[PDB]
Order: structure tokens, then C-alpha cells, then sequence
């Protein structure tokens, strides 16, 4: 696999593909 | 964290996998 530059909704698309049915948590800094 | 690292720098799919449930 290659490294990623992912911002905004593109990061959540990447989490969805990586994790599939395992699900994931999206946890930005506040 | 990972949200900021992937956007300001770069990150790998293996780093992302740490956020799966
Ligand atoms: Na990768
Ligand atoms: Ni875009």
C-alpha cells in the first residue's frame, strides 16, 4: 500500500474502506 | 491525532487500521 494525504471526508472514506464491517471511530481533535 | 496527521502530513492504511472497531 502507499501512504496517504487525506483531509475532511476523504479520511472517513479511507477508514470505511480499511475497516469494512469492523466499523471505526472518527475522532478529530477539538 | 490521526485526523490531523493524515491531513497535515501523511499517514498509512496500517495507521488507519488502529481506528477500526
Ligand atoms: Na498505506
Ligand atoms: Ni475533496
Amino acid at each position: 500500500f502507499v501512504n496517504q494525504h487525506l483531509c475532511g471526508s476523504h479520511l472517513v472514506e479511507a477508514l470505511y474502506l480499511v475497516c469494512g464491517e469492523r466499523g471505526f471511530f472518527y475522532t478529530p481533535k477539538t | 491525532g490521526i485526523v490531523e496527521q493524515c491531513c497535515t502530513s501523511i499517514c498509512s492504511l496500517y495507521q488507519l487500521e488502529n481506528y477500526c472497531n
